[PDB]
């Protein structure tokens, strides 16, 4: 898949980054999944919704302050709020599906705070 | 040593007698039901497994009773309809019509009681072909004169399903799995209890399954068993696919009355052109739709293994067709249009049938007939799944159907009854 | 909700020696742990899923097995191109009854 | 944790939600009738439990000690293993086959010291 | 002995066979509606032994003592001959016709202690 | 004075009349089906009472005092004016709305005593 967005944002900022299927569309079988790694650190899980229905689950940590969302068949975004110094870190989408990990991943974004 | 506890967190496997809870003499007396809890709390159990199996699932057959227990009750204090089994005069309806409804509407003469024990009157009624048997213009019977009562359904009493949620006594609890990925059978550890179910809607259909639940993370398959070709196949679709029923004709309706204090309620006349019956379903979520299922099935078979959903079994109506409960009105709809693909490596129209004598149980017993309705139906429903039977490359399903102690079964198959037993034993270091 | 420790922390052979990497979790995730490779500068690459299977590509010499609350990749032989840290994905949630790819423990090269 | 919520606890944690559990095991059409029946074995339960607490001599108690012996063939464990390392649901499986011998020790051994109170 | 078994005993013996009796005591066609008829009778029946016994301030007890003297005029005897030499048939025919004043005095002396603990 | 005879009268002096009330709580035509609408709804009545006596450590008792403080804010009066110049229905819709907590507190305060009976 490919992704975009990104950028330097400041204390308090909100950032929507979005990704988007490369030669697939979203049928119902996947899921879309957000991951964090900031640049000294391994990974983290944010958030995963699944195509069909919409239904999506988050972290407790990103609650209230992350949302993910399917805007198109071949569009999902993660639109980030109340950012601080401390969200500054590659953020990664990948593609998995129920019963495994995610196995086709993009290159990712850069967000700084 | 010994110390007794009272209030232990255990239970056996248990079968007990359910009730309901729900929220117009509708037909399965809902308003002798008692109102449910709202917002009923849901409780996670943490660190538990248990196992399911929904083909003895005991609910199961007290939701089939219950509702044919219903349906026999709601049709009791009804009129009898014994006195319209006579010979019947017949000529074919050709006034207004399509080519393809030739044939499918008669004219019907008869002599019929009037109040009075002493006289008769002439009165004609329209009837659809499929309730007329010809005797030898031409004579003609009703279907059922030489099987059984018909009794006709009281006009007040609604069809439309309402939902139903069942539940457990004090003492009592039911085990709700959330396992997604759960086949019917076997461990099932995502395991929450609630005490009274969500409700569930008495769908009366074959071979499709509509306004049901969907699943989530896959379409699932379930059977009791894949490779009995005796078993059928049950598929839960994890989004919907929506139809549009229709009349469509717009009837009339009016009263003849065949004793003191009874009427029997004759289809008129039809106003405008008389067309066809029919449901369209949209064509390219079918098309989607249909082939999620087979790319799931699949993993039963191989990845080798060609799909083909060829045509109907063949049979009576009520094990060959789409029998569908709307609007009041009971239809027989064409599949065939459905299910005609093989699967290697606009909208669909289905032309449907409509009868008034209906057989609801496949039993035989009591028939009910159905009385007409003024105007024009149109219904709207959610396909939610379907069931399939399967018949050296290629395996063959079609869609099969026809059973009862089925349908439901794709609702409840979630839900176990146990039973809390609260005493038990343990060993300490204390004494009196 | 969720643990999970990986334990071998900076281990490192030769290349033609061997290494193993573990974790372990407080909830049974039987059958539901992915392992994932990621080399400087790349995304992850998947490279086992439901404890034993290998993704396509991945090469022979990737294996590993458990369940429960006990699991372990293995590498049957450095090869230079093992400059990396993998990490240990659970794919069950046991509070919602689904399986998506939820929760990382990790960081062992 | 709310109703059974403990039931995948540990056996000695579990003894705190006592009170949970018992607290919820009290309360002519088709759906008419049932409700008669649903309503007497809702107390026909409730009470054979009270009326076995009673005989004991465990009235008004959610926990009770006596004073019956352990045999250890019922089960040939330690209690810092069955107290801190089991779940009631295993406990009950494994020495189910022996509580008809257990009640029968803890009602005859009531008897006998109601005799006792002859001399006060 | 088993149930009833104590009937033709001695009033003293029988008081061991208590046990005995107290745990029998408790549990739309022609042979169907008959069994909510059963069913409620028997509990309503058992409920009622209860509510006295807790009135008297004797619950839990197959046997309990209380602080109500004698009177005599019940029935003149001495304590050996109707413990030693009657069975609890001919006892209760005996005393039948003072049951009611022995019940009124058992309660109201419950309810005289009860005050007694507003010092406590 | 008789069933509810004391209805209108003192607190205090209501308490000696506990006995009279509690003693009368318990027990296919028109006329046949009730009977058992009747019988069922008097036998579960009384048993929730008795539930609720029985988890806060009452059992057996028409009055049992317990462990938990009053909390001035349910009712800013002192003992003189609730007991001598009040009726219970008067006392009763004053704190009828903090009914549930104070039964919480009546339960969890029974449990945590009966852990600290492991000790004997
Ligand atoms: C699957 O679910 C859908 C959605 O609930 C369900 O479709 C609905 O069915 C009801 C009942 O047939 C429709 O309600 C009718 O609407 C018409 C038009 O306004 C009214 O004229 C009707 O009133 C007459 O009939 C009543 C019942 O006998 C009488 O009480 C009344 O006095 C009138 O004589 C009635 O209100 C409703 O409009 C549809 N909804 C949609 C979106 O079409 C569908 O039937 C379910 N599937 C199955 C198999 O049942
Ligand atoms: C069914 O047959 C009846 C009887 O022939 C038809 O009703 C007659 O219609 C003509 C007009 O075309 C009137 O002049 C007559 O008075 C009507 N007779 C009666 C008894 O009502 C009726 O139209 C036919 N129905 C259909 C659908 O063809
Ligand atoms: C057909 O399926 C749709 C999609 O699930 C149903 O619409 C949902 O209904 C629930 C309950 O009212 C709402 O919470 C959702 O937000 C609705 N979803 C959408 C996209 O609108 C619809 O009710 C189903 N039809 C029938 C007859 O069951
Ligand atoms: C499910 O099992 C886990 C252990 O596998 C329990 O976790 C322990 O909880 C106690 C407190 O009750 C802690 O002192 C331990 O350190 C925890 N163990 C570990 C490995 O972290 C968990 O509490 C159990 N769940 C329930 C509902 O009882
Ligand atoms: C029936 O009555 C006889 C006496 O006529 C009882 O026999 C006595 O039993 C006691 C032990 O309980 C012995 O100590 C006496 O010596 C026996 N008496 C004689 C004359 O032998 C007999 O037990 C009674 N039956 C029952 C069931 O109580
Ligand atoms: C009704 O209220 C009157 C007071 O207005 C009560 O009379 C008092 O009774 C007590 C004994 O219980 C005496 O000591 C007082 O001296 C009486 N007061 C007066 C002013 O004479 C009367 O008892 C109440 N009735 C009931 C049934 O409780
Ligand atoms: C009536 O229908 C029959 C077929 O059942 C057909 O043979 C006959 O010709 C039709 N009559 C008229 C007048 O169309
Ligand atoms: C009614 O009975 C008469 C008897 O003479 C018969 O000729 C007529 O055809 C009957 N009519 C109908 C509609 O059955
Ligand atoms: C008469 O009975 C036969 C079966 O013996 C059945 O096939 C036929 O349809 C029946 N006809 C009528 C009018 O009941
Ligand atoms: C369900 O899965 C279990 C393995 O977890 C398997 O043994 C069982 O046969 C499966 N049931 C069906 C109907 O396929
Ligand atoms: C089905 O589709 C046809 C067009 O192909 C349309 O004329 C007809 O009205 C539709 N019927 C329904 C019930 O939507
Ligand atoms: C059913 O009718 C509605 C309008 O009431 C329309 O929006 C929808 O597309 C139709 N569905 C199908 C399958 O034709
Ligand atoms: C629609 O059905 C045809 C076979 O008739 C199949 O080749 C095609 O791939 C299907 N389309 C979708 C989206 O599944
Ligand atoms: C499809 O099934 C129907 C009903 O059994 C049958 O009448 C029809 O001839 C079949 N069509 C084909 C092509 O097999
Ligand atoms: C369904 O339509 C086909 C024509 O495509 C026809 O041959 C078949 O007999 C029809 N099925 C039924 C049950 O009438
Ligand atoms: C099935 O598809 C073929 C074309 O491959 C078509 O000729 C036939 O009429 C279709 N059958 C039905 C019932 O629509
Ligand atoms: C049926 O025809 C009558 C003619 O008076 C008209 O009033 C009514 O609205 C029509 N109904 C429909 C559904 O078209």
């Amino acid at each position: 898949l490919v992704e975009s967005g990104g950028g330097l944002v400041q204390p308090g900022a909100s950032l929507t980054l979005t990704c988007t299927a490369s030669g697939f569309s979203f049928s119902s079988d996947y899921y879309m999944c957000w991951v964090r790694q900031a640049p000294g650190k391994g990974l983290e899980w944010i958030a995963c919704i699944w195509t069909a229905n919409s239904i999506s689950y988050y972290a407790r940590w990103a609650k209230g302050r992350f949302t993910i969302s399917k805007t198109s068949s071949t569009t999902v975004t993660l639109q980030m709020t109340s950012l601080t110094a401390a969200d500054t870190a590659t953020y990664f989408c990948a593609r998995g599906g129920s019963g495994d990990g995610q196995s086709l991943w993009g290159p990712g974004t850069l967000v700084t705070v | 040593w010994v110390t007794v506890y009272y209030g232990v967190p255990v239970w056996k496997d248990a079968e007990t007698t359910l009730f309901c809870a729900s929220d117009k003499h509708n037909v399965w007396a809902t308003h002798a039901c008692v109102p449910t809890d709202p917002n009923p709390q849901e409780i996670h159990l943490e660190n538990v497994t248990e196992e399911f199996n929904m083909w003895k699932n005991n609910m199961v057959e007290q939701m089939h009773t219950d509702i044919i227990s219903l349906w026999d009750q709601s049709l009791k204090p009804c009129v009898k309809l014994t006195p319209l089994c006579v010979t019947l005069q017949c000529t074919n309806v050709t006034n207004n019509i399509t080519d393809d409804m030739r044939g499918e509407l008669k004219n019907c003469s008869f002599n019929m009681t009037t109040e009075l024990r002493d006289k008769k009157q002439k009165v004609y009624s329209l009837f659809y072909r499929l309730d007329v048997v010809q005797i030898n213009n031409k004579e003609y019977r009703l279907i059922n004169c030489n099987t059984s009562a018909i009794t006709q359904a009281c006009p007040k009493v609604s069809f439309e399903p309402i939902p139903i949620h069942y539940c457990a006594p004090a003492g009592f609890a039911i085990l709700k799995c959330k396992d997604k990925k759960f086949n019917g059978t076997g461990p099932c550890p995502s395991v929450s209890t609630v005490q009274c179910t969500h409700g569930i809607k008495p769908v009366v259909s074959t071979q499709l399954l509509l306004n049901g639940s969907l699943a989530e993370e896959e379409v699932m398959i379930r059977s009791e068993n894949i490779t009995n070709n005796a078993k059928n196949i049950l598929v839960q679709f994890n989004t919907p696919v929506q139809i549009n029923c229709t009349r469509p004709n717009n009837n009339t309706r009016k009263s003849i009355r065949i004793g003191p204090g009874q009427a029997f309620y004759a289809t008129g006349d039809i106003i405008g052109d008389i067309r066809q019956a029919h449901c369209n379903v949209s064509k390219a979520t079918w098309n989607e739709t249909l082939g999620k299922v087979v790319k799931q099935l699949r993993k039963h078979f191989g990845n080798n293994t060609i799909i083909r959903f060829a045509n109907s079994s063949g049979g009576d109506l009520e094990v060959t067709t789409h029998s569908f409960n709307c609007g009041g009105e009971f239809f027989y709809c064409n599949t065939s249009g459905l299910f005609n693909s093989t699967w290697i490596s606009d909208s669909i129209t289905l032309p449907c049938r409509i009868k008034q004598i209906i057989n609801m149980w496949q039993r035989i017993g009591q028939a009910m007939y159905a009385p007409p309705i003024q105007g024009v139906i149109r219904c709207v429903s959610n396909i939610t799944g379907l069931i399939l039977t399967r018949d050296s490359t290629t395996e063959t399903f079609r869609p099969g159907g026809g059973d009862m102690r089925d349908n439901w079964r794709s609702e409840l198959y979630k839900y176990k009854v146990v039973k809390i037993e609260p005493l038990g034993v343990a060993p300490t270091r204390c004494k009196r | 909700d969720i643990v999970m420790t990986q334990t071998p922390a900076s281990v490192e052979a030769a290349v033609g020696g061997t290494v193993a990497i573990k974790c372990q979790a407080s909830q049974s995730i039987r059958s539901y742990l992915a392992w994932y490779q990621q080399k400087p500068g790349q995304p992850p690459k998947l490279l086992i899923y439901e404890a034993s299977k290998l993704a396509s590509g991945v090469p022979s010499r990737f294996s590993g097995s458990g369940s429960g609350t006990q699991f372990t990749l293995t590498i049957s032989g450095v090869e230079c191109d093992d400059a990396a840290t993998y990490y240990c994905q659970r794919n069950y949630d046991s509070y919602s009854g689904a399986y998506y790819p939820n929760g990382f423990g990790g960081g062992t090269e | 944790l709310g109703f059974l919520g403990a039931a995948g606890s540990t056996m000695g944690a579990a003894s705190m939600t006592l009170t949970v559990q018992a607290r919820n095991l009290l309360s002519l059409t088709v759906w008419g009738i049932k409700q008669l029946q649903a309503r007497v074995l809702a107390v026909e339960r409730y009470l054979r439990d009270q009326q076995l607490l009673g005989i004991w001599g465990c009235s008004g108690k959610l926990i009770c000690c006596t004073n019956v012996p352990w045999n250890s063939s019922w089960s040939n464990r330690n209690l810092s293993e069955i107290w801190d390392n089991m779940t009631w649901l295993q406990w009950d499986k494994e020495i189910s086959n022996y509580t008809q011998i257990i009640y029968g020790l803890l009602e005859e051994s009531q008897n006998q010291q109601e005799k006792n109170e002859q001399d006060l």
